[PDB]
RNA sequence: GGCCGGGAACUCAAAGGAGACUGCCAGUGAUAAACUGGAGGAAGGUGGGGAUGACGUCAAGUCAUCAUGGCCCUUACGACCAGGGCUACACACGUGCUACAAUGGCGCAUACAAAGAGAAGCGACCUCGCGAGAGCAAGCGGACCUCAUAAAGUGCGUCGUAGUCCGGAUUGGAGUCUGCAACUCGACUCCAUGAAGUCGGAAUCGCUAGUAAUCGUGGAUCAGAAUGCCACGGUGAAUACGU
C-alpha cells in the first residue's frame, strides 16, 4: 500500500508435531476450506517419506527444502521506453514460501495414483537433486546470473 | 465445591463446571474421543491446563449449545480459561499473556444490495 | 381457576404503560399475579424500487415490529373479574383474555 | 390504468362471488372416487357451461389507487410508488427505515 | 389428462358429431376449438379447425385418434 | 461370452458388464441378477456354462437389439408420415419439445455454418 | 426421557443502566497542534458493519404508475367477444448454471446451525403405490403445532486413468398435479437412448480477514411455473518488499 503497515498473523502449530512450517505447508496445499483432506494427505506422505530414508519426517523435510530454496532473483523495470532485468536478493520468509509452492506445484504435475505418492516421489526425489522444483531453482539462478551488470 | 465460566465463539455458548481430582472430562454426556473425532479440536480444548500444570487434577463437566465444530471449542477453551481463573486468581497473567483471555469477535458479514456476496461484484465490461 | 392475558403492540412504551396499569389494578383487588414475562419479538422485512423506471440497484429496505406480552393471573374472584372486564386501556394496545 | 379495465375487475370479482357453491359441488363430484362414472361424464360437461369469469383464477391484482398490474404488496394493498409515498408521510403505522 | 379424469371435449363439438354421424352424409364442419381430443366416432369426416387467419381442412382418418384437433394446422410461417 | 449377439467384457463386474446390451440398464441389470440367482461382484470370467445359459433365459424375456430399433424406426415413420407438428418438427431437424431457437439448439442443428 | 415433585442458581428471552475519553506512563516536537511505544481492560486510538449524497454537470431517464399546458379522433385512435402472437431462426454480443474427474464417482451408517412463513392457510400418525403422489384425519392465528431430515464432514467397502462405474444434451414409451382448459406453450416421476467436452487464441473481471473459494437453508411475486433478486449460517486461505 501507500501509508499503510501491516503486521503478522499468528498461526497455529501442527498437531501431531509442534511445528508452524508445517502448518504453513498444509495451508499452501488445501483447496476450498478443506483443512481435514490436506492435513491427511501430508501426514500419509511423511508416513511413507520416514521409512525410505531412516530418519525422522521432520529432518527429511528440513533436507528437501534447503536444495530448493533460492537466494537472487530477478524483477522487471522499465523507465526508459525498455525492459531489463535487475537482480535482488531474497530474505529468509519469501525463500520458505518460493520453496514450498515451488514443490506442491511441480508434484501436482507427476503422473502416480494418488496426491500422496505424489508427494513423496517429489520429496524423495529433491532431496536427491532431481525434478522440477531444482531444475525451476536453477533456472532462476542462471538468469540472476546472466544480468550482473545491472545490479 | 464447583468453579464456573461461560463462554462463547461464533454462534456457540458453552457452561463449565470444574471439581477437584482425577482429571476426566464429560461433555454433552459423551467422551471427548466419542464427541470430537479431529485432532485440532481435542488440541484446542485441551491447550489451558496443559498450560497450567493441573492435566491430571480436574474433573470437567460441561454442556455446549450453537454453531458447528471450531466454534464449539473455541467457546470450551475460553470457558475453561474463566473457571480456572474463578478458582485460582493468580494464573490470570500467564494465561492473558498466552493468549486465552480474550473473546474473538469475528461474525459473519451480511449481504448487500447489487453484489453477490458481502463484498464480491458482479463481471464488468466496457462496452 | 386461572386467567391468561397476552397484549400486543407497535410501541414498547404504550404496552409497558398498560402492563403497569393492568398488574396495579389486579393486586389490588385481592389476587396473587406472576410479574409480567417478556416474549421474543417479530421483525418483517420490505424491499422496494424507488425509480419510476429501469435503475435496478437504488431500492429502500424498511421494517415493521410488533411486541409481546403475557400476564397471568393465579386466583380470580368475582370482583376481580368484573373489575378487569370494566376497564380501557390505549388504541394502540391489543389485549387477549383467556380463561 | 383505463377505466375500462377497473371495470372489467369488479365485474370479475362479483361473478366469482356469485357461482361460488355450484363449482364446490360439482368439483366434489368428479374428485370424488368410487362415483356412478356416469355423473362424472355429465358433471364435467356441465362445469364448461357457467360462465367463464366465474373461476377464481381469471384475476389480477392491482394497487387500489392508481390500478398498476406490477409490483403489488398484500399485506399493504398498494404498489411500491405509493407504498413509498404514504411510508414517508407517515401514513402506515409501525414502519420506518431499517439497517442492521 | 390425469387418468381418474378422461379425455376432454367441448359440448357444441360433440352435438355436432352426434347429429352428423346420425344424419349421415356432412359438408365440412367449422370449429374453434383446437382443444378438443379426437374421437373414434369421427372417422370419415371433415374438421375445418381455425388457425388464426383461416380454417385449415383435415379429412380424419384412424392413426390420428388420441391426438388434440390442433395437432394438424400450424399457426407460423416460414421458408 | 455371448449374450444376445454380442460380446459382453469378460474382466469386469456383472452388473456393469451387463449394460453393454442395447435395452438394458442398470435397474434391468440388477433385476435380471437377482432373478437369476447370482451375485452382483461376480466376475464374467468365473461363471459356469449353467450360469451363462440361465442368464441367456433371463434376458430372453426383454425387447432388445434388432426389435427395439425396429421399434423405434416404426413409431418415428409414423408421425413423419402423418404430418403433424412433431413429424414436421423431426423432418426439418429442430426441437420438438418446445425449446428456444433464437440462440442455442446446436445438438440438432450441428456445427455453426457462416 | 426434564419424564414427575421441584429450584430461580446457569443458558436464553426484552426493558433500565455501566463502559473507551488520547483518560494514565515514557520519548520526540515551536515552552504548540500532534506523532511512535507501554500499563491495565471484553474491546485502543474512526473497535467491526449500516443508514446518512453539499453549490452544481450531462436540454441524462421516465407524458405507459400518477398529475398537468398545447395539439389530434368522436357510428371511431373509444366498447365486448373466441382464436392466434409476444416462445419464430442462416447468424453477431452481454450476464449465468452444469462439467471436462482420484483433494474424485458409487453403496452402506453416524455428529454439529442460523434466520423465516402459515385460515380460500401450514398438513403430523396410519394405510396403499418402485416413484412423483392418493385416502382417512390430530394440532396450530403459534418461544407450544406444521413446513423441517442441513450439506460439505467422519468410519468401512468398490472403482484403478479408460471418452471410463467421469459428463447428463437430445429423443421413444408410460404416468402424477394445479387449473373451465396444458397442440402451438407448464412443472415433476418411472423404463430406455448416452451428444459436445481431456482445462479453452488475441483480449479481459472480482477480492486485503471471518474477506476470496466451496457446502447447504428461507421469503416476495404466486392457482401452477427460478439456474434470477433479496436474506441466513458451516468449513476457511495466499500475499502487500514499494510508488
Amino acid at each position: 500500500p501507500r501509508r499503510r503497515v501491516i503486521g503478522q498473523r499468528k498461526i497455529l502449530p501442527d498437531p501431531k508435531f509442534g511445528s508452524e512450517l508445517l502448518a504453513k505447508f498444509v495451508n499452501i496445499l488445501m483447496v476450498d476450506g478443506k483443512k481435514s483432506t490436506a492435513e491427511s494427505i501430508v501426514y500419509s506422505a511423511l508416513e511413507t517419506l520416514a521409512q525410505r530414508s531412516g530418519k525422522s519426517e521432520l529432518e527429511a523435510f528440513e533436507v528437501a527444502l534447503e536444495n530448493v530454496r533460492p537466494t537472487v532473483e530477478v524483477k522487471s523495470r522499465r523507465v526508459g521506453g525498455s525492459t531489463y532485468q535487475v537482480p535482488v536478493e531474497v530474505r529468509p520468509v519469501r525463500r520458505n514460501a518460493l520453496a514450498m509452492r515451488w514443490i506442491v506445484e511441480a508434484a501436482r504435475k507427476r503422473g502416480d495414483k494418488s496426491m500422496a505418492l505424489r508427494l513423496a516421489n517429489e520429496l524423495s526425489d529433491a532431496a536427491e537433486n532431481k525434478g522440477t522444483a531444482v531444475k525451476k531453482r536453477e533456472d532462476v539462478h542462471r538468469m540472476a546470473e546472466a544480468n550482473k551488470a545491472f545490479a | 465445591n464447583q468453579y464456573y465460566g461461560t463462554g462463547r465463539r461464533k454462534s456457540s455458548a458453552a457452561r463449565v463446571f470444574i471439581k477437584p481430582g482425577n482429571g476426566k472430562i464429560v461433555i454433552n454426556q459423551r467422551s471427548l474421543e466419542q464427541y470430537f473425532g479431529r485432532e485440532t479440536a481435542r488440541m484446542v480444548v485441551r491447550q489451558p491446563l496443559e498450560l497450567v500444570d493441573m492435566v491430571e487434577k480436574l474433573d470437567l463437566y460441561i454442556t455446549v449449545k450453537g454453531g458447528g465444530i471450531s466454534g464449539q471449542a473455541g467457546a470450551i477453551r475460553h470457558g475453561i480459561t474463566r473457571a480456572l481463573m474463578e478458582y485460582d486468581e493468580s494464573l490470570r497473567s500467564e494465561l492473558r499473556k498466552a493468549g486465552f483471555v480474550t473473546r474473538d469477535a469475528r461474525q459473519v458479514e451480511r449481504k448487500k444490495v447489487g453484489l453477490r456476496k458481502a463484498r464480491r461484484r458482479p463481471q464488468f465490461s466496457k462496452r | 381457576q386461572r386467567i391468561r392475558i397476552r397484549l400486543k403492540a407497535f410501541d414498547h412504551r404504550l404496552i409497558d404503560q398498560a402492563t403497569a396499569e393492568i398488574v396495579e389494578t389486579a393486586k389490588r383487588t385481592g389476587a396473587q399475579v406472576r410479574g409480567p414475562i417478556p416474549l421474543p419479538t417479530r421483525k418483517e422485512r420490505f424491499t422496494v424500487l424507488i425509480s419510476p423506471h429501469v435503475n435496478k440497484d437504488a431500492r429502500d429496505q424498511y421494517e415493521i415490529r410488533t411486541h409481546l406480552r403475557l400476564v397471568d393471573i393465579v386466583e380470580p374472584t368475582e370482583k376481580t373479574v368484573d373489575a378487569l372486564m370494566r376497564l380501557d386501556l390505549a388504541a394502540g394496545v391489543d389485549v387477549q383474555i383467556s380463561l | 390504468a383505463k377505466q375500462s379495465m377497473k371495470a372489467r375487475e369488479v365485474k370479475r370479482v362479483a361473478l366469482a362471488d356469485k357461482y361460488f357453491a355450484k363449482r364446490a359441488e360439482l368439483k366434489a363430484i368428479i374428485s370424488d372416487v368410487n362415483a356412478s362414472d356416469e355423473d362424472r361424464w355429465n358433471a364435467v360437461l356441465k362445469l364448461q357451461t357457467l360462465p367463464r369469469d366465474s373461476s377464481p383464477s381469471r384475476q389480477r391484482n392491482r394497487c387500489r389507487q392508481t390500478g398498476r398490474p406490477h409490483g403489488f404488496l398484500r399485506k399493504f394493498g398498494l404498489s411500491r410508488i405509493k407504498v413509498r409515498e404514504a411510508a414517508m408521510r407517515g401514513e402506515i403505522p409501525g414502519l420506518k427505515k431499517a439497517s442492521w | 389428462r390425469s387418468l381418474k379424469k378422461g379425455p376432454f371435449i367441448d359440448l357444441h363439438l360433440l352435438k355436432k358429431v352426434e347429429k352428423a354421424v346420425e344424419s349421415g352424409d356432412k359438408k365440412p364442419l367449422r370449429t374453434w376449438s383446437r382443444r378438443s381430443t379426437i374421437f373414434p366416432n369421427m372417422i370419415g369426416l371433415t374438421i375445418a379447425v381455425h388457425n388464426g387467419r383461416q380454417h385449415v381442412p383435415v379429412f380424419v382418418t384412424d392413426e390420428m385418434v388420441g391426438h388434440k384437433l390442433g395437432e394438424f394446422a400450424p399457426t407460423r410461417t416460414y421458408r | 461370452a455371448r449374450i444376445a449377439g454380442i460380446n459382453i467384457p469378460d474382466h469386469k463386474h456383472a452388473v456393469i458388464a451387463l449394460t453393454s446390451i442395447y435395452g438394458v440398464g442398470k435397474t434391468r441389470s440388477k433385476a435380471i441378477l437377482a432373478a437369476a440367482g447370482i451375485a452382483e461382484d461376480v466376475k464374467i470370467s468365473e461363471l459356469s456354462e449353467g450360469q451363462i445359459d440361465t442368464l441367456r433365459d433371463e434376458v430372453a424375456k426383454f425387447v432388445v437389439e434388432g426389435d427395439l430399433r425396429r421399434e423405434i424406426s416404426m413409431s418415428i415413420k409414423r408421425l413423419m408420415d402423418l404430418g403433424c407438428y412433431r413429424g414436421l418438427r423431426h423432418r426439418r431437424g429442430l426441437p420438438v419439445r418446445g425449446q428456444r431457437t433464437k440462440t442455442n439448439a446446436r445438438t440438432r442443428k450441428g456445427p455453426r455454418k457462416p
